[PDB]
């Protein structure tokens, strides 16, 4: 798996592969799971034990939405915006991060998986956690990366990054991190699934293309 | 190590077992009494194995039957004695199992002289002979030999003599003390034996 | 060995009309890392007769050094085509190596293809063999592929398939496996069978080799990008 | 292993208008001590259905228990008799919810399912509680291989009562010579809609 | 075993082999595999035979209580919620691999689970021993858009080749046609002496009549 | 690493008076996958015997050969062909030599005597052996051993027929390896029966299914 | 298996079942347990076959060349001890032996009991196999040095009918064999134990029998 | 299993074992001969253990030591033969041990009567009194209790015939027979004693 | 540990890092041994095996360049020149590595070595050899890496890779992908050794640097 954040001038993209398992047991895995409209997570590790926190958090986050309500009134490509328009009650990406935190860390006994959160706020703007094996949360304020693959592009994006990256070229080095990654992994191909995340509006693309 | 032996006729049931009370590397006792165990309307509960197990499971076993027939006033068949017997041992077997070997037997008006065979996994069956231990590798194949369905109980009797031989010659725990256990003509009786 | 590190993939081996025609791709895997995508993993025994592996890249070197000391050894003593050792020699002599290896409990971790043509009528290529520097019809019968095993368990058939290759293109082969097939028939249901496994299977590459062992003794096609 | 301990088997086949299930008659102990020579395999639920359990000697009588529990609370609650296949699912139902604590034993069911049309039932399971309606025969016990073979060889469809018998004696008889642990004797039991029979065979005692 | 799976034009077709093997040994040469859930929701099942049969029977009252309660037409992805949940509750040893197929609201829709408790939205599926045959064929002979014919012959010519070049699948091909307004179940989709009286001795007879 | 595996298959072995026929299912295959349609169990060693055998294929093949070189030897030192009798006390020796890492091997010497009377021997891994009547080997043979005890001594029937010839005894052979493909998934394939008379050796072949 | 041997007033009897099982399955129930070691001396196998064929006959072989070589047959003594010393040589490599080497020879009748151990116990009533404890209660309840032929005989049935009666892993065909001073006679070449149940226990034949 | 006793003196030294050759969970024999393995030249070695061992050892020491007397023409001493017996005990220690466990007995004019002890671990020292297996825990207490310098052969006969009592009494294998030596007046006797 | 390989235009750099051992047992060790003087080898697993098998390998060199020998007559860095102008009598790179790939193969039941034999000769020209841990040689046309630290840098140095690159840049970017492995494996450290070999001449260069970013 490479799954991989990287914050830019106006946002988060997030990327990811799609194979899943010598045996390819699947190659259209959807890695990147939708938390909420302005926020998003990779996963990596053990696929059930992923599923499940994703689904626990799922609901966590819309009792969080529906608890952030206040009482009156006030004031191949996808893409759409957001219905909270001045985020008066979406979720904060701490506070899903942590309970994720939390969540993993009371089951260290058997839960193995690697989480990386991301998205946009109204407070710290954009975000990235890395949830570790063990539960350990850490803001990551410029990049974080994970799974197999992400062993490979360790020193690629290190070298790469910059503070202020306009949009293309952190899609491009986004996606040449993931096609590195892919081409030097055993474990990680298929179609290149990237979720850019800004203040507005959240966009989805799909690659399918691979190294020389 | 604990032997045990019992025969059933049309018109008597015996059974017979060691009288030895074993610990480590040493006989306890010559005349060990923890092995039968007589019930009150003409029934009798034979354990093997350890001690500890045979005195917890025969006492259970014994102050339930009397219970019953206290409580109810009446003396319990022995066909219902010896399931009884099977499903509590069987309770125990996945949880906290007694290593317990029983030969169950008794008289009934409904069915006669009863005698049923019963292991430590609480496999039962009723039987017209039966036996338990490595002592009973030594004896069984003499019970086939002997047996017939009109024994008297002096025939039967002679051919428990002829298993104590066995087991005094040939088997390695070189067993000489037994006691006895005999059920006819509506009675229950006890014999010591030393060959 | 005492168990793979550096692992080749599947090799697919068929008949067809002018001869054999053994396929490959040139990924080696350390573990879970394709550590080398260049490797050659279809060696040429002589004029008639190629060999291919998967497992152990180290005990496959070892098996190739030792068929090829065999091959000079057998030219130094030759007067004659005929004298020459057909497949049917060297996969016996592989065999017979497995299974002793086998005895003691230390396998060569690999499982062998050896592929070629079994007869001397169809051309004059071994009268003067050189080493260091249109196609005929060849009968079924005159042409060999053969398998060996671990165990030194060994068989041989119109088409083998090793490795990965016999749950995914063996299937294939055994639906669209026909005799007398031509060059282009031939690659393509290869390229099929090699574009199945690279699609669903995580060790393989999609850049091939393939060998064409013919009259005009074993030709090494420049490798190939699979198409899509 | 577990089934070694008392070993056995049990049979049963299907004819025209008639159904027969057979067994053994041993109770193993250790695995080749004989102890007794009559432990019957096959118990009666209702006139219409049949059960013959293999394997464990104790979890084979807890069981006979339990399903007679069941099954006399079943009739006397809707007084009537049961239909084979309820109680071939209520069996399948008991041995699924010890999943993972199993009694060690491998029935069948065997019966006339009415509609009065009475056509032959006859089911499978293992410990877990795995089905298989079989229509012509179901074989359980540790002489399973043997038996399967004597099955497809000897079987014949759309048997009266008397070949049937011969049929399926001589495949028990035949599978039981075959295996150490299981034979001293052998119960055939044939059920028609008026009538049943049950005979002991002469076997090989040894 | 070969249970396979695919999507067509508004229809799920699955499609399984009908053999059951006890170890080496055949126990039942025409088993059934494919399960009912709902009218429009079915499975396939590979694992532990009994694991399977009892997860399929109470996915499929517990979709009829939902049905009955909600009174609207089941779900494909509450189907995949109940069977992963119920999936990782004892943690992969309820070993029950199994295609679900359906059509809802949301159009066709076919899901891997596997026995772990995780699921995939798939165009095509296969799971059992025979697994890798159906996919070769499968990869090799799928399509984006196809009929309701050609699914089903590319789903038999998978069974058979599963059925062909594995050991552990065999016996006929059965397949299931759900489509929207309902299902249609093909269980033959392919299908590809006398002893004397008194012979056997007895030791006693005797007759009671009921 | 184990050194041993299990190729499948079956060999079934019948006598008469003045006959034996040996049938052998070609299938080889590891685990649920077949190697292969075509891998014949049944090898010749003189021109009145056979030995055919199920186990590890490498195994029976090495054992096979050696075996066949051991008995041209024999006809080449001692100058002439060994009978059944003398075959199987080498056979016996030869599985016997490796007691202590035995062949996966389980093997049936089939073959007719200097008196023109039909004789086998089933064999052990580690050299165990007598003569037999009848006898298999392999996956199926717990399948076919009864039916044909049944069929051949007929110790449970209380009237019997003893009418044996060599059509009736080759259509018995080929029921019974029919069965064996049918309950056995290991069995299957191509078969192949070897029938020896006083005259010789005759091959005959049958399809079975394919699964 | 239920091998069981026994001095008496005219020679010795020994006597053995014929079941040959690979576990639960019944493999051969026509297997030659007493083997004929020479003229006067014979053996009897338990435990494993093929170690104990094989190395009785090489026991045979070795006694052959001794007697070839001094001109003297060999006493059941010597034959004890040269198998003791070759079975104990194979200490710590997984044999499995039980034999009962009983003959005549110039110090008189002689009855001896070997093992892989290294056994060479002496004595003039043995059993071994898995029915041995049973063969010994029947043997030791009636044995008599003053019987005469026929009644050791039906004592030496009796026994090894039991031993296969209780045993699951003895049954088969009973073999009776008599060693006397110039050689030993097959009194019972072969018996089913079926008829044996069926005049012992169960004559009547009009219920099952119970146990 | 195999129970040996010896004890040593001034004017005597006697040796005692029980008879008995055992198999699994049966004797083969009441009179075993395969313990008891007397040299010339007033010496024994008392085996214990397994039959083969006992047999194989015993055999080795005695023809080496034959071979010893008669390639020298003398009688070896019994420090010698217990000396050496331990050295070949030992050798055979870490390849493959033999489990048996040794008392030498013997006369020499050179020390007295001489008695020496040894286990399977080849460990020796003399002792005046000594025994070998379960049954040394309960035969060793009353050897130490009656036994006196000046003993006579019938007191120490009466202290053997204690030891055998005692066996029979507590030990679980209730040995009843026994096979005896007497090293005494530049004689050897044998002796056999039941109960 | 980072053990790296790589050819460029008329020649090869081989380059490696010091750190020995979660306790640092050294910190100044010669992961880069020469062989001969125009064929160096660069070492990785244990250092026990790693120095046992290249002794043998430069005992086996100098048997090897003794036997070459013709009979008549013909015709802070360091750097050395080669005794050998012509190579009428070093040996070749290849030969070397393949006896220590059978020496590693042979052995390889315990033997857990991994090497990178960088070289020159006037047959093949510059020249890299890879032998992995079960005694498997490949022959790295373009650059070899290996070493626990060597994962770190895959990408880094298949992206910057050029076919004929300057001896400069070469030197920049194998000095800046052990400066990377160093920085992301804690296994790897210390000062950076690297030895540059052509046709004629060998230095060898010490680097004593490190990462911001
Ligand atoms: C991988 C091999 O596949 N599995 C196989 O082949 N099996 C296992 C299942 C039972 C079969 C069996 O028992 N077959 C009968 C005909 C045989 N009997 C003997 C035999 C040998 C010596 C004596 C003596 N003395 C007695 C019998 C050898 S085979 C043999």
């Amino acid at each position: 798996t490479t799954i991989i954040g990287i914050i830019y001038d106006n946002g988060v993209m997030l990327a990811c592969d799609s194979r899943t398992s010598t045996f390819i047991s699947n190659k259209c895995s959807r890695k990147i799971n939708r938390i909420n409209e302005n926020l998003y997570v990779c996963r990596s590790g053990a696929s059930a034990h992923s599923q499940k926190i994703i689904e626990i958090i799922k609901h966590y986050c819309v009792s969080m939405k529906n608890e952030n309500r206040k009482k009156g009134r006030f004031h191949t490509k996808n893409k759409y915006f957001y219905e909270d328009k001045f985020n008066d009650y979406n979720p904060l990406v701490e506070n899903v991060a942590h309970i994720t935190k939390k969540i993993i860390y009371t089951n260290n006994n058997f839960l193995s998986c690697a989480l990386i959160f991301g998205g946009y706020d109204k407070i710290k703007k954009q975000q990235l956690y890395a949830v570790n094996l063990n539960g350990s949360i850490i803001e990551k304020h410029d990049f974080a990366v994970s799974g197999s693959g992400s062993i490979y592009i360790q020193s690629y994006l290190q070298d790469k990054y910059k503070k202020f990256m306009t949009k293309k070229e952190c899609f491009n080095l986004i996606l040449n991190c993931v096609k590195y990654a892919m081409h030097n992994d055993n474990s990680s191909g298929g179609l290149i699934r990237i979720v850019n995340i800004t203040k507005s509006f959240v966009e989805e693309f799909t690659v399918v293309n691979t190294q020389m | 190590m604990d032997t045990l032996i019992g025969l059933r006729g049309n018109n008597f049931v015996v059974l017979a077992a060691d009288t030895y009370s074993i610990n480590s590397i040493i006989k306890l006792k010559n005349d060990d009494n923890t092995k039968f165990y007589d019930i009150h309307g003409n029934k009798c509960l034979l354990l093997g194995g350890s001690i500890g197990d045979r005195l917890q499971f025969g006492e259970f076993i014994r102050k339930n039957v009397h219970l019953y027939q206290y409580q109810n006033n009446t003396d319990m068949f022995v066909k219902s004695f010896a399931f009884f017997t099977r499903k509590n041992l069987a309770y125990y077997l996945r949880r906290n199992p007694f290593e317990v070997n029983c030969l169950i037997a008794g008289y009934d008006k409904k069915d006669g002289y009863q005698l049923y065979w019963c292991d430590y996994l609480s496999n039962m069956d009723s039987v017209n002979k039966g036996a338990h231990g490595y002592g009973a590798y030594l004896v069984s194949a003499i019970l086939d030999k002997y047996y017939h369905e009109n024994l008297t109980v002096d025939e039967a009797l002679d051919i428990f003599k002829l298993c104590f031989e066995e087991l005094k010659k040939r088997f390695l725990l070189t067993q000489i003390n037994y006691e006895l256990r005999i059920m006819y003509d509506n009675k229950v009786e006890t014999q010591y034996v030393t060959v | 060995t005492l168990g793979p590190v550096v692992t080749g993939t599947s090799v697919i081996a068929i008949k067809y009309k002018h001869g054999i025609m053994i396929a490959a791709d040139r990924k080696a895997s350390y573990g879970s890392y394709a550590k080398f995508q260049n490797v050659e993993r279809i060696f040429k025994i002589n004029n008639k007769t190629v060999m291919g592996f998967s497992g152990e890249l180290a005990d496959a070197q070892y098996l190739h050094e030792l068929l090829t000391r065999k091959n000079i050894n057998n030219l130094s003593e030759k007067k004659r085509k005929e004298d020459m050792y057909t497949p049917q020699h060297y996969h016996s002599y592989v065999s017979r190596v497995f299974y002793v290896r086998k005895n003691r409990i230390d396998p060569l971790f690999n499982n062998i293809i050896i592929a070629g043509i079994n007869s001397q009528k169809y051309d004059n290529n071994d009268d003067n063999v050189l080493l260091y520097t249109e196609y005929k019809e060849i009968h079924k019968d005159d042409l060999y592929i053969g398998f060996v095993d671990m165990h030194g368990t060994n068989f041989c058939d119109d088409y083998i398939t090793t490795g990965y290759a016999r749950y995914f293109a063996l299937t294939l082969l055994r639906d669209h496996y026909k005799d007398n097939m031509t060059e282009e028939e031939a690659r393509i249901l290869i390229n099929e069978c090699l574009r199945i496994l690279y699609f669903r299977d995580a060790t393989s590459s999609n850049f091939i080799q393939i060998v064409k062992v013919t009259s005009k003794g074993v030709e090494y096609e420049e490798p190939y990008i699979l198409p899509c | 292993s577990i089934y070694n301990y008392n070993g056995g088997c049990v049979l049963g086949m299907s004819g025209s208008n008639c159904v027969a299930i057979a067994c053994d008659l041993r109770l193993g102990a250790n695995t080749f001590t004989t102890v007794s020579t009559k432990f019957s395999k096959i118990f009666k639920m209702n006139n219409n259905v049949y059960v013959g359990l293999s394997g464990l000697a104790t979890d084979i009588q807890t069981l006979y228990e339990i399903l007679r529990y069941r099954v006399n609370l079943y009739e006397v609650r809707q007084d009537a008799e049961m239909d084979v296949e309820c109680f071939a699912n209520m069996l399948s139902s008991i041995l699924y919810s010890n999943r993972f604590s199993p009694y060690f034993v491998n029935p069948i069911v065997v019966g006339f399912k009415l509609k009065v049309n009475y056509e032959p039932y006859l089911t499978a399971y293992d410990l877990i509680g795995a089905k298989c309606e079989t229509r012509d025969f179901v074989v359980n016990g540790v002489t399973s291989e043997q038996l399967f073979g004597m099955c497809e060889s000897l079987y014949v469809k759309d048997q009266d009562e008397n070949g049937l018998f011969e049929t399926i004696s001589q495949c028990l008889l035949s599978a039981l010579d075959r295996d150490c642990i299981s034979g001293w004797g052998a119960e055939v039991l044939v059920l028609t809609p008026e009538k049943i029979i049950k005979k002991k065979l002469k076997a090989r005692m040894d | 075993t070969t249970i396979c799976g695919l999507v067509c034009q508004n229809a799920v077709i699955l499609g399984a082999d009908t053999r059951a093997t006890e170890g080496p040994i055949v126990a039942d040469k025409n088993c059934s595999k494919l399960h009912y859930i709902s009218k429009n929701i079915w499975c396939a099942g590979a694992g532990v035979a009994g694991d399977l049969e009892h997860t399929t029977l109470w996915l499929q009252h517990n979709v009829e209580l939902h049905r009955l309660n909600t009174n609207t037409q089941p779900r494909v992805s509450m189907c995949v919620s109940r069977l992963t949940q119920e999936l990782f509750k004892y943690q992969g040893y309820k070993v029950c691999a199994i295609v679900l197929g359906g059509v809802d609201v949301n159009g066709p829709q076919l899901y891997g689970i596997h026995p772990h408790g995780s699921s995939c939205l798939l165009p095509f599926t296969a799971l059992g021993s025979g697994s890798l045959n159906a996919m070769a064929v499968l990869e090799a002979k799928y399509r984006d858009n196809m009929t309701i014919e050609e699914g089903k012959n590319l789903v038999c010519e998978a069974i058979c080749a599963g059925i062909f070049n594995d050991l552990g699948s065999g016996g006929n091909v059965d397949i299931c046609v759900i489509t929207k307004d309902s299902y249609q179940h093909i269980r033959p989709y392919k299908e590809p002496t006398i002893y004397p009286k008194g012979t056997t001795p007895i030791l006693s007879e005797k007759i009671e009549y009921i | 690493w184990y050194p041993y595996i299990d190729n499948g298959g079956t060999v079934i072995g019948l006598t008469g008076k003045d006959y034996v026929i040996l049938a052998a299912d070609t299938r080889l295959s590891l685990s649920y996958s077949i190697y292969t349609r075509f891998c014949p169990k049944i090898s010749k060693l003189t021109d009145k015997c056979i030995i055919g055998s199920s186990g590890m294929q490498s195994d029976i093949k090495t054992l096979h050969s050696l075996l066949q070189k051991k008995i041209q030897l024999f006809v080449l030192e001692h100058s002439h062909y060994p009978d059944i009798h003398v075959i199987a006390r080498l056979l016996c020796v030869i599985l016997y030599s490796r007691r202590f890492f035995p062949y996966y091997a389980f093997n049936i010497l089939a073959g007719v005597d200097e008196n023109n009377k039909g004789v086998l021997y089933n064999y052990d891994s580690v050299g165990s052996y007598c003569e037999a009547t009848h006898s298999c080997v392999g996956s199926g043979s717990q399948l076919i051993l009864p039916i044909l005890d049944n069929r051949v001594e007929q110790k449970n029937q209380l009237i019997k027929n003893t009418n044996f010839n060599l059509g009736d005894d080759i259509n018995f052979v080929k029921d019974a390896i029919t069965s064996a493909t049918e309950r056995d998934i290991y069995t299957g394939d191509k078969t192949l029966i070897y029938v020896i008379d006083k005259m010789g050796i005759n091959v005959n072949t049958l399809d079975l299914k394919q699964d | 298996t239920t091998t069981l041997a026994f001095k008496f007033k005219d020679g010795i009897i020994v006597a053995v079942d014929s079941r040959a099982s690979m576990g639960s399955f019944i493999s051969s129930q026509n297997v030659e347990k007493i083997i004929e070691i020479n003229k006067n001396i014979l053996g009897t196998m338990a435990g494993g076959a093929a170690d104990c064929l094989y190395w009785e006959k090489y026991l045979g072989k070795i006694i052959k060349i001794y007697e070839l070589r001094n001109n003297e047959k060999i006493s059941v003594r010597a034959a004890s001890t040269i198998l003791s010393n070759i079975l104990y040589q194979y200490k710590g490599y997984g044999l499995c032996c039980g034999i009962i080497l009983s003959g005549y020879d110039h110090t008189g009748f002689n009855m001896f009991y070997v093992d892989d151990s290294g056994k060479k116990v002496e004595g003039n009533l043995f059993s071994c196999g898995s029915g041995s404890t049973y063969a010994y209660s029947i043997l030791d309840s009636a044995y008599d040095y003053n019987l005469n032929l026929d009644q050791a005989v039906e004592l030496a049935r009796n026994a090894i009918y039991h031993a296969t009666f209780r045993d699951g892993g003895s049954g088969g065909k009973v073999r009776v064999f008599h060693i006397h001073k110039n050689g030993y006679d097959k009194i019972i070449e072969g018996e089913d134990v079926f008829d044996l149940h069926y005049h012992y226990t169960n004559p009547e034949q009009k219920d099952q029998y119970v146990m």
